[PDB]
């Protein structure tokens, strides 16, 4: 039961590349439910890909690294 | 794609030339590529294609284990 629980707890705790994948499949379900075009849907997918790739630049990522170290990074 | 049962019956019927039939299990690339062209298909949930991939790994590891279990009796 401990082995099954550890395997299930590392599969349930997914990575960010599948949180982005199911963030961007119901988005495709919306863009194909309401029949969007072929240019602005590229803008939507490009914007969510760009904000996912730029999500690893936050100051809140290092909101506990002390001052005069965050100041050196800045 | 070499004929490994004409080579077997030509080379004095040696047992260790019939172990080269197991090279033909590299043709499961075409099935694992099918489950990679299906995981990026947004019509089916990716956590369901992972379950179908595990259920195609569960069987064919009981087919191969049945064949090896009979071979170890022969």
């Amino acid at each position: 039961a401990y082995l099954i629980g550890n395997i299930t707890a590392l599969i349930v705790k997914g990575s960010n590349t599948e949180r982005f994948r199911d963030k961007m499949n119901d988005l495709i379900s919306f863009m194909n439910r309401k029949k969007l075009g072929r240019d602005l849907r590229s803008q939507i997918t490009g914007h969510v890909r760009l904000q996912y790739d730029s999500h690893y630049t936050d100051t809140v990522m290092l909101q506990d690294i002390p001052a005069s170290i965050r100041a050196k990074i800045a | 794609c070499f004929p490994w049962d004409l080579i077997y019956k030509a080379s004095g019927k040696h047992e260790l030339v019939r172990y080269l039939l197991w090279i033909r299990l590299f043709r499961v690339r075409k099935v694992v590529e099918f489950f990679q062209r299906l995981e990026k298909d947004t019509r089916i949930n990716y956590l369901f294609t992972r379950i179908l991939k595990l259920l195609f790994v569960e069987v064919y590891c009981t087919h191969t284990a049945a064949c090896i279990f009979y071979y170890l009796a022969t």
